[PDB]
Formats: structure tokens, C-alpha cells, sequence
DNA sequence: TCCCTAGTCTCCAGGCACGTGTCAGATATATCCATCCGA
DNA sequence: TCGGATGTATATATCTGACACGTGCCTGGAGACTAGGGAGTAATCCCCTTGGCGGTTAAAACGCGGGGGACAGCGCGTACGTGCGTTTAAGCGGTGCTAGAGCTGTCTACGACCAATTGAGCGGCCTCGGCACCGGGATTCTCGAT
DNA sequence: ATCGAGAATCCCGGTGCCGAGGCCGCTCAATTGGTCGTAGACAGCTCTAGCACCGCTTAAACGCACGTACGCGCTGTCCCCCGCGTTTTAACCGCCAAGGGGATTA
């Protein structure tokens, strides 16, 4: 017959039949809901068109079209949720943010 | 000669490593010092090349995270220079060496 | 045997890595504080890289085994691996 | 032995996100990283979820409860408002 | 009348409640304070006595913790008094902030 | 306004506990700030467990599994 | 007759078993993964129990109470290690006054 | 409702047969073995799922109680651990 | 490729609800004494 | 450095309500048996890691001003303890009383599973454009000068 | 109350290079479509414990004096850490040889 992507059904862009294996696979529970990987891909899509475009605009901040690890630091460090969301997580090659205390200052 | 004070090539240089984003430690020495202090769980280990990159990115980034946070101890101390004091208080509070 | 490499980590080194992290003025006793502090976090970090090295019966310290190590203390290195 | 990643997604978004925006390998691994570190943190808290109420079902129920306990503030107010429509055009075919 | 040089009854203090387990806040305040907080998240929401009791535990030995930090930081810029730039810098140096 | 229950001996007691021999006035706002911040921070977790299990009484065992998903675990109750 | 007589641990070998069948853990579990797994409970168990009972012959009293659980708990630098982020309610703190507060 | 409370009582008894524990205790030792168990065992699966196996044996279990408890009572752990385990086989 | 572990049937006994004496512990009261503050 | 005066230790009587010990019983653990698949074992390939040498040079070590910052000492004044009389709500003994947490019975959608079916995704291979380096110039900050 | 030499930093353009991106061949994992066992959704029931109220005692909070000690700013010493110049030196890059074992199947 004819196949219409689960991706495409639920009109997102990760794969909702990877992450349903993913989940199935993973020893998580022993049954996952039809739904369940729809919301995971939504969630996990979301959350990375948003890394992605606060990237991005650094990345045009630095006059580079291309998006390297010191954007995505600078991406992350400078949002407050998503600095929240990965306090304990490095990003290799990311630098640390610009930052000089007061007292320092001349 | 032309000379800059002392509290200015100080403030330049910390503009600079933090606009960088390289390591800032010689790879050899880390690597040494990684395989010397493996041997003592595990003789002959063959460290994997990028092992030795991430055991480094993570150890730096401690290390430079531990000094924010002595230099906030240090400033708290009224004072500039971080001593050995700011670390051991910084550790404590954050938990390591309880 | 390796003697005392922990000497290759050398006062420049952890001057730059203060200035990275955002230090204008250091002690001289720093050096050998930071050192100690280095030597204890690369042990900790390294002994559970070799014993999930040691449990996989392998011989060779992969990557994956120092994210592991990393991401059990929650660290949670990104790129490697 | 093939190697999978959400390499091919993640440079779909960057390009609905952003059009004439590219991505170096080292981010595209770190990208690679983050989604996976995020599945297995909400597939983790929806396991817990399920085995907490005596449940043998992952639902997007407990998706939507994972999410909404691990994602900060708004993030979680957009993401389940997010996964809330996507789920729905899947019911509706 | 007999006057205590100051220092001694908190030492004395310290002393008493570094030994005791009991909770140290009145229980009704802090189920009310529990009750108003929960009324933003979901109206109607009832909290057995059970539970009001662990957040009380949760709360009082994190509130514990952070002067002890809170003393070691006040300790360290050679004071004898917290501040609340003491408790400032705990809470950022533990991550809080 | 039921902060203002924390009490300023309560604080005081606390901060003994803890070891402190003099406190600064301010301290008996900041901290209930603190207080109130760390309340809410786990409330609101335990309040999302009893909203997933479609009840409407927060049992102590969610407020364990609220605090154990902060990285504080506690013992006694579950 | 029972596992855990037969292996010579008090921990029951069949309720861990059981417990790691259910939990979700892995497609299969072992024969030896429960019988290390009572061992290893049951030698932490003595471990904390042994301590909180010399704290307890040392506050004079046969009858262990949370309080003697915190102090072994804590005086233990490798028990208080393991039990770093834990709290032990209404188990009150170890006693500990700087040495600054005290007077001259 | 299953606890831990009559074998914790055997172990106390063992080692300390002329002292007792109340029930707050005791439900703090059933709280402890339980976080304990769930702490090895989801260390114990995350070893199993990282080298593609499907099963938990004893030396996953045995790795995770080297990975998460501490120097010396790592050790006498492992050591109790595989004294069970030999014990067990042999008979 | 082999031997170990999931799955099933049968059987029973050990471990969980339930009930009850009783002693470890909390509390009140007097006494002893370790310590702090002032000429 | 003793005397006076507080606030802990210490012993003794005196309730008392959890602790620990029998008892019923029931359901989950043990014992036997069966069947299929996860991984222990063996052999192989290449590839990735280790070891080592030669030439360059950025970086580290060492030495020397020398100025700024740590540190100690002093004076003050104000902010916090210590205590005492007053007020106020917490804690505990009842009561009701009903929302709803927890347990039981259908049976239905719901997910699992298996056998075709094929297209999205990955590995391999070009290739040209963004980016790194460099060489020079313009701009900006800084420090000894006034 | 500015000021100009000197050093650092940013900018502008040229050249090269290497890797990000695009495209094609080849899969095997996602998709369809059936049966089928059953998890829990729903309806119902029952107790239980959480909410509300009241009255009493009284511990505890609180307001007010009051002293005093200590937090803090100011001043002086000296010492030690930083900037800079000179001299190693070992990192580093390129290259080559070799073999141990990390992935593969049977």
C-alpha cells in the first residue's frame, strides 16, 4: 500500500519510528503508547530548533555563517532555561562566557 | 622602556583566553600525566587518542569553573589575589572534601 | 614507571587557566594547590574510566568510557563520543 | 557495523530555523549529543512515572508529566504545548 | 542582676541544638506556608499530614546545609557575623543561583 | 503572607543548628526568600507527580520523589 | 531449601530476584545477579547497623533511633561518602563548632 | 506492602544481639536498602545496555558496587559479594 | 553451539496481617558539680 | 584567682506505649521440567595505538626591579546579643463529616507480533566556497608627561 | 585637564585549503495489514483520613532597654607577585616502523 512516514503524519521532522524503537528497545517499560514517541520527536525537535536558533544568531553575531561549538556555548550560557536546563553539562570546545568581575576592573 | 602596570596585562589576557577556546595546557605533559596516574588501577593501558582529548576538555573545564568560583570567594574575602584558602572554601561549599 | 608529571601541568598552564577563568591576581602557593586539586579529580575521573574499561574485557581506554566516567559524577561531556 | 545519529534532523531544523546557516561537525556532534542526552533523560522520568503508578505502558502521558518536571519554565510550557499538537494530527490521520 | 557577656548563651545554643533532633519551626505555620504555595500549582489540593511533615524535614535540613556554608563563607572573610552576601555567595558557589 | 510564620527565633534556631554565633538582621528576610524559592522548586514537582496520578491529595511518597529528582534524598518516609 | 539459607545471606534471594525481574532493568537476569546483590545489601546493612549500634552503647542506650543512624552515618568518612546527598529525617547533625566562635 | 524489616532485625540481631531499633529506624534502613538496590541495579542495567549485552550477571552487578560505593567498603563488598556467590555455586 | 535462563505446573512454608504482655525510655524532682562573671 | 551564681550531669521513682513475641494463613518462593537463544569461545583483519628520530620554535624557567596589595593596628559607633515583661497563636484534647483514596468487576480498545514491502537514511566519493593565515594599514587604549 | 609616543587591537584584502555539503548506490529498518492476548478505562463500592471547628493551657514570639564588641574604614609596612628581558627546552610536527587488540563472523 502506500506509506505516509509517521514523521510527515504527525508533521515533525525527527522520527517518530526511530524513537518509538528507541523506546522499545531501551528496557524503559514493557509496552510504549502509540503517542508516546509523536510527543518524544515533538519535545526532542522543539528543543533543538531552539538550541538552533539562538546558534544561529550568534553565529551572525560573530560574522560566520557556519555554527561551532563556541556558538553553541554562547547560545546555551546566555538563555536562562536552557543555561538552567544544562548547568552540569560541558560542551567541548565551547569556551567559557565573557565575563570580568567589577572588583577587577581598573 | 615602555612598561604596563602591573594590573593591566593582567585584565588583557583574561579578555583574550576568554574569547579563545582552545585548551590551554601542552597535550604531551596531560597525556603523561593521565597514563601515569592510570597505572596505578590498570599496568600497560593504551589510552585511546581521543580518551586523552576528553579526559583533558573535562579537566579544564573543571579547573577553570573551580577558579570562577575562587575568584567569587576571593572577591568575597575583600580582597584580589585568590590564595589557596579561596579553593580549599570553594571545594568545600560545593561539596568535594567534605 | 612515570615520576612526577604532574610537574608537566606547569605555573603557566594554570595561569592561563585562572585567567580563563577570570583571575586578574595569583598567589604563588596556588600552583601546587591547583596541581593536588587536578591529581584528585583525574584520579576519580580515571579510576571508573579503567573499571568500565576493565568490565568490557577490554584493554584500551575508549572515549565512551571517560564520557561514562564524566556523565556517572555528572559532568556530562558533549562532542566526544 | 553502521552508526546512527540525528545528524539528517538536526540539519533539517537548522535549516527550517535558519536558511542560509550551516554547522561544523564538532557542533553537529555535540547536537547529536544533547538529543540524545535529553531522550534518555526524559525516557528515564517517564520509566520511573510508569513504574511509580504500577503501570506496564509508556503513554504521552507520562511524556508530557517527564517533560513538564525535567524542562525549566516556559521551556516546558512551549514543548508540551508543542508535543500536544503534534500528537493530535497523528490522531487525526 | 547577673549578666552573660555576649557570645555565651549562643554558644550555649549551638551547643543544645546541634544535639536534639526535633524541627525547631512551629508545624502549623509551616503547613500553612506549604498549603499557600501549593495554591498556585492547583487549586484544592490536599496535603496529608504525612507529606506536609517530609517537606518540613527537606526544608529545615536544607535550610541547615546552606548556614553551614553560610558560616563557613562569613568565617573566611574573617568575620565572626553572617551577611546575606554570605548566603549569596553559598547559593552561587553550590549552584543555586 | 504566611512567610512571615517562619519566625525570626525559628531562623535564629536554624542558623544555631547550623553553628552560627552571630547573625546579621537582614539574614531573617533573605532566608525566608531561600525558604520560600526551595518550597516552590519542590512543590510544584510533587504537585506534577499527584497530577499524573490523577489524584488530588499530595502524598508524602510524592514529596519523595520530588525531592529525590533534586538530588536531595530523603529517608524515613518511603 | 531457600536461596538464600543455601548461599548463607539473611537478604531473600527470591524477593531480589523478583524485584529485578519487574523492575525493567534488563530483558534477563541472572542466576548469580541476585545472590551478589543480597550480599552486597546485606554487608552495607551490618556495615550501618554495627556503627549505629556502637553509637548507640555510646550514648547509652539499646536502642537504635535515627539520631545513631546520622552519627555512625556521618562519622564514617566512606558511609557519609556514599550517603553524601541523603538525609536522614529527624536524625539531627553531627556536632561541629569552629574553632574561631570559641573564646579566648 | 514488602520491606526489608525482619532481615535487617536478623542482621542486627547477628551483629549486635543486645540492642534493638525502633520503627522510624527501621524505616530509614528499609528506605536505605531500597536506594541502595535501585542505585546498583540501574547502574547494573546502564553496564548491561553500554556493551550491547541483554542480561545482568554478576559481574555487571559486581562493576556497579566497584563504580559506586567507595574505596575499602568497595572492597569488602566485592569480597562478601563473591564469597555468596562461590558459596552458592559450590553447594 | 551449548548451556543458561524465561516460562509453566505443582507444592508448601516462610513471611505478612493481627493480637498482647512488658520493659526501655521519657518525665518529674531533688542533688551534685562544671563553668562563667566580677572585684 | 576565689566567691557567688547560674546551667548541665546524676540518681531515683513512676507511668507508658512502642517492641518484640505467638498465631493464623496465603501467596509468593522452591523444585522439576521444557525449549530456544545470548553469549562464551575461536579465528581473522586491519587499524589504531605505541614507540622512536630529526628539525623548529613557541613556550617555560630564571632573574630583576618595583609598585600595588595583603596584612596588621586603631578608633568609633552602631547593630546585635541578653534579658524581662507582654501578647499571641501553636499544640493538643475532642467532635463532625464527607471528598476521595483505595479495592473490585466488565470488556474493549490497544499495543504486541509476525509476514510481506519499499523507500528514507547511510556510506562512499567529488568540489568549490567559507574560513584560517598573513601582510599591511587604520584605529584605540594606555602611561609617562604636563 | 589634557596629550602625544608607543603598544595593542581591529580592519581590509589577498591566497590557499580542507571540509561541509551535495549526489548516487545500496540497504534494512520503518510501514501495512492482519490476528490476538490483555492493561487499564470506566463504572461502582466502601472505608478512612484529611479538612473544619472549638476550647483550653501555655510555650513561644515579640517589643523594649541596654551594653558592648565587632564590623568597618583609615593608615602604615613590607613583601611578593607581576611585567619584562634573556636563556634554555621540551612541545610539536612530520615522518617511519611495528604489533596488540578491537571489531567482525561461525
Amino acid at each position: 500500500a502506500k506509506a505516509k512516514t509517521r514523521s510527515s503524519r504527525a508533521g515533525l521532522q525527527f522520527p517518530v519510528g526511530r524513537v518509538h524503537r528507541l523506546l522499545r528497545k531501551g528496557n524503559y517499560a514493557e509496552r510504549v503508547g502509540a503517542g508516546a514517541p509523536v510527543y518524544l520527536a515533538a519535545v526532542l525537535e522543539y528543543l533543538t530548533a531552539e538550541i538552533l536558533e539562538l546558534a544561529g544568531n550568534a553565529a551572525r553575531d560573530n560574522k560566520k555563517t557556519r555554527i561551532i561549538p563556541r556558538h553553541l556555548q554562547l547560545a546555551i550560557r546566555n538563555d536562562e532555561e536552557l543555561n538552567k536546563l544544562l548547568g552540569k553539562v560541558t560542551i567541548a570546545q565551547g569556551g567559557v562566557l565573557p565575563n570580568i568581575q567589577a572588583v577587577l576592573l581598573p | 622602556p615602555h612598561r604596563y602596570r602591573p594590573g593591566t596585562v593582567a585584565l588583557r589576557e583574561i579578555r583574550r583566553y576568554q574569547k579563545s577556546t582552545e585548551l590551554l595546557i601542552r597535550k604531551l605533559p596531560f597525556q603523561r600525566l593521565v597514563r601515569e596516574i592510570a597505572q596505578d588501577f590498570k599496568t600497560d593501558l593504551r589510552f585511546q587518542s581521543s580518551a586523552v582529548m576528553a579526559l583533558q576538555e573535562a579537566s579544564e573545564a573543571y579547573l577553570v569553573g573551580l577558579f570562577e568560583d575562587t575568584n567569587l570567594a576571593a572577591i568575597h574575602a575583600k580582597r584580589v589575589t585568590i590564595m589557596p584558602k579561596d579553593i580549599q572554601l570553594a571545594r568545600r561549599i560545593r561539596g568535594e572534601r567534605a | 614507571v612515570l615520576r612526577d608529571n604532574i610537574q608537566g601541568i606547569t605555573k603557566p598552564a594554570i595561569r592561563r587557566l585562572a585567567r580563563r577563568g577570570g583571575v586578574k591576581r595569583i598567589s604563588g602557593l596556588i600552583y601546587e594547590e591547583t596541581r593536588g586539586v587536578l591529581k584528585v579529580f583525574l584520579e576519580n575521573v580515571i579510576r571508573d574510566a579503567v573499571t568500565y574499561t576493565e568490565h568490557a574485557k577490554r584493554k584500551t581506554v575508549t572515549a565512551m568510557d571517560v564520557v561514562y566516567a564524566l556523565k556517572r559524577q555528572g559532568r556530562t561531556l558533549y562532542g566526544f563520543g | 557495523s553502521r552508526k546512527e545519529s540525528y545528524s539528517v534532523y538536526v540539519y533539517k531544523v537548522l535549516k527550517q530555523v535558519h536558511p542560509d546557516t550551516g554547522i561544523s561537525s564538532k557542533a553537529m556532534g555535540i547536537m547529536n549529543s544533547f538529543v540524545n542526552d535529553i531522550f534518555e533523560r526524559i525516557a528515564g522520568e517517564a520509566s520511573r512515572l510508569a513504574h511509580y503508578n504500577k503501570r506496564s505502558t509508556i503513554t504521552s502521558r507520562e511524556i508530557q508529566t517527564a517533560v513538564r518536571l525535567l524542562l525549566p519554565g516556559e521551556l516546558a510550557k512551549h514543548a508540551v504545548s508543542e508535543g500536544t499538537k503534534a500528537v493530535t494530527k497523528y490522531t487525526s490521520s
